[PDB]
């Protein structure tokens, strides 16, 4: 499975004052920017323009300079209409793209969060309101489902456009998508630490053993990222002192073969 | 609502005194996503420090991760530091030596 994410982050500070900056994501490795400063889209890999053509990619990348400008006037626009009931500052949020799934399956979102949370989506032909959400958003939603063209774009998009190009993306993007990276380990310390880190991708087993036998007292950490597209993890073992001695971290990983890290504690 | 920064402060390779390394911070679960980070080597501001682009979560708070070039050694310490509108004060991080 693939996710291919594309997150905008709006802020509105004032009448005055705003900006918008997206990023994109397919699974964990960043394919593009769109920075509020630049006129245009960054690619954040070689393979970023998928299998789309410099004239495609430039039709692609004007509607969604336009969407910018628009989405920017309609919001504030929408601030003075209410005015003084909803204030500033505001933070608006979208995630939208799609799944890719066995086969040729595929299913597409396009949720908008506002100060933080999670108020409407997109789904089958309109926008709607979710359960929960401030009533003075009803009418705006009914107003923007109004408009027939945007309906449409927005439908092709996901229905269409999305896994179309995600098909491209992971086609150009192979040899990076499935690139294979060795974690290292160390040791620290009454609490023990195995620290793992510089693994890709990111499905790992990390354990304490005493000789075959599975700690179970084991707590996985949170997995944490480097700056190289690679993952951290530590898992850590609360033991008994002296008793130290016999332990030893295991870690399992894709890159490693079936040639396991193996750290013995006490050396 | 305002969300406060979680940080963790950890090295990209082992860390052994005497040996180039990267130090990485990594601020999360913050809202609204304007926020100052600073990586401190003894108290002072570190120059060169890298960003990467602000992103959100699958609950839509946000997070970025930031990393510098650093030397372990004996006696130097090391720390990120977030100023966020969710704090009264900046909140400081010292890495642990070991992470
Ligand atoms: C794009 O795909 C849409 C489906 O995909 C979902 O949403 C998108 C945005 C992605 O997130 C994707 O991954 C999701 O899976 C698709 O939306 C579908 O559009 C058709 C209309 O073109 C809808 O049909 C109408 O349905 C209603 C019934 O709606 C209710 O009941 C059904 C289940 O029984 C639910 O699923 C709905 O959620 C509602 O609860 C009918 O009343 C209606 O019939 C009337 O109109 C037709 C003419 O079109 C006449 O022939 C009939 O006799 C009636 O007069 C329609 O059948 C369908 O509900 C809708 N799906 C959803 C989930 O809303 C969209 O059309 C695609 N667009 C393009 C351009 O590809
Ligand atoms: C995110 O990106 C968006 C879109 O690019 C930014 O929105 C645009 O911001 C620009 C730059 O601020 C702005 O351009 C202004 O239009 C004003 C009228 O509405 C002009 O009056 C103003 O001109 C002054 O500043 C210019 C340099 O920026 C000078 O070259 C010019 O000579 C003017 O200088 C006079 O007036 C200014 C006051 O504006 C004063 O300080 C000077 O001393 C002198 O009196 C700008 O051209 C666009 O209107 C915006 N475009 C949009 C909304 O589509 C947005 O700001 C970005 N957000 C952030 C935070 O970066
Ligand atoms: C709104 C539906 C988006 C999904 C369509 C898939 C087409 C890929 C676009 C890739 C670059 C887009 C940059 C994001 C711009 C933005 O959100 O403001
Ligand atoms: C709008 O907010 C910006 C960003 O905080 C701030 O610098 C400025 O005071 C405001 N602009 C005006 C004209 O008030």
């Amino acid at each position: 499975n693939y996710t291919f994410r594309c997150l905008q982050m709006s802020s509105f500070a004032n009448r005055s004052w705003s900006r918008t900056d997206s990023v994109v994501w397919l699974g964990d490795l960043q394919t593009h920017r769109w920075s509020n400063d630049s006129a245009t889209i960054s690619f954040t890999k070689p393979w970023s323009q998928g299998k789309l053509s410099n004239q495609q990619w430039e039709k692609l990348q004007h509607m969604f300079q336009v969407y910018r400008v628009s989405f920017t006037r309609d919001i504030q626009e929408l601030v003075k209409m209410m005015s003084p009931k909803e204030d500033y500052p505001i933070e608006i949020q979208l995630s939208a793209g799609c799944e890719m799934y066995p086969g040729n399956a595929s299913e597409s979102f396009l949720h908008v969060a506002f100060q933080g949370k999670y108020v409407v989506r997109f789904w089958g032909t309109s926008w709607q309101t979710v359960p929960g959400a401030p009533s003075w958003l009803d009418l705006p939603i009914k107003v923007l489902n109004a408009d027939q063209g945007t309906s449409a774009t927005v439908q092709m998009l996901l229905n269409d456009t999305c896994p179309l190009f995600v098909r491209g993306l992971l086609e150009a993007g192979k040899s990076d998508l499935e690139k294979q990276e060795k974690p290292v380990a160390w040791l620290s310390s009454r609490q023990l630490v195995c620290h793992v880190s510089g693994f890709y991708p990111k499905p790992v087993w990390v354990m304490w053993m005493r000789g075959d036998q599975e700690q179970q007292g084991t707590h996985r950490g949170d997995f944490l990222p480097n700056a190289d597209e690679t993952w951290y993890l530590q898992a850590t073992l609360d033991v008994e002192a002296g008793e130290e001695a016999g332990l030893a971290c295991r870690v399992k990983h894709s890159s490693l073969g079936g040639q396991d890290i193996i750290l013995y504690w006490g050396s | 609502i305002q969300k406060t920064p979680q940080i963790q402060v950890y090295s990209r390779h082992p860390p052994e005194n005497g040996k180039p390394n990267i130090l990485n911070c990594y601020v999360t679960q913050f809202h609204p996503p304007h926020i100052e980070i600073q990586m401190l080597k003894n108290g002072k501001k570190i120059p060169k420090v890298e960003m990467s682009d602000m992103s959100f979560s699958k609950d839509w708070s946000f997070y970025i991760l930031a990393h510098t070039e650093f030397t372990p050694t004996e006696t130097d310490t090391y720390a990120c530091r977030v100023k966020h509108a969710s704090m009264a004060e900046p909140k400081t991080v010292y890495w642990d030596r070991d992470m």
